[PDB]
Order: structure tokens, then C-alpha cells, then sequence
């Protein structure tokens, strides 16, 4: 057993998983689209940036 | 008689810094200047004699 903990935990637990080998077989799957594309700004009646 | 005396300030930092919708303010625009380019006109009136 690979033991994580869950460092805020809101009572006690412990949650048995299973990660197959694949990323196929998971039981969840996290899969990320883009990623933190920064964008920049200045609001022109003010003029200090915003981001 | 030095009841009514004559002064220029500044801008409090704090105010300055949200002018015109900042931060949740609002109502306090900043001060603005332009500029005008209005024209003349002069029309040539005659003159002359005889004899």
C-alpha cells in the first residue's frame, strides 16, 4: 500500500484506492486541457494593472 | 488680516491610488484637460475719394 496522507482532514479516514498500471485504469482520471495561461490588463479608467 | 489664509496640497496617497473605479470605489473621477482651436476673421472694409 502506497500510504498518502491527507494533511486537512476534516474528521480520520483512510481510503483503500487502486492505480492500476496504466492511466487507463484508475478510477478517476485527471486530465488537464490548458494551463495557467497568464493574462495581463490594465483597466484604463484607473490604469493600475490587473492580471 | 490673516484669518482666511491662502494654501495648495497634495492628493492623499490613499486616495490617489483609487481614482476613478478602483478597488471598489467609485464617483471620483480624476481631473481632466483639454485643449479648444477656436479661429478669427477679419473682413477687408474700403476706402477712397474723388476730385
Amino acid at each position: 500500500y502506497r500510504v498518502y496522507i491527507d494533511q486537512y482532514a476534516k474528521q480520520d479516514y483512510f481510503t483503500v484506492g487502486y492505480k492500476g498500471p496504466n492511466e487507463m485504469d484508475a478510477g478517476i482520471y485527471y486530465a488537464p486541457y490548458v494551463a495557467l495561461t497568464p493574462l495581463r490588463g490594465s483597466d484604463p479608467k484607473n490604469f493600475q494593472p490587473v492580471m | 488680516a490673516g484669518a482666511l489664509v491662502e494654501i495648495a496640497e497634495g492628493m492623499a496617497t490613499s486616495i490617489a491610488e483609487l481614482q476613478e473605479g478602483f478597488n471598489g470605489s467609485t464617483d471620483n473621477p480624476w481631473n481632466e484637460m483639454g485643449f479648444r482651436i477656436d479661429k478669427q476673421v477679419i473682413e477687408a472694409k474700403s476706402r477712397q475719394l474723388k476730385a
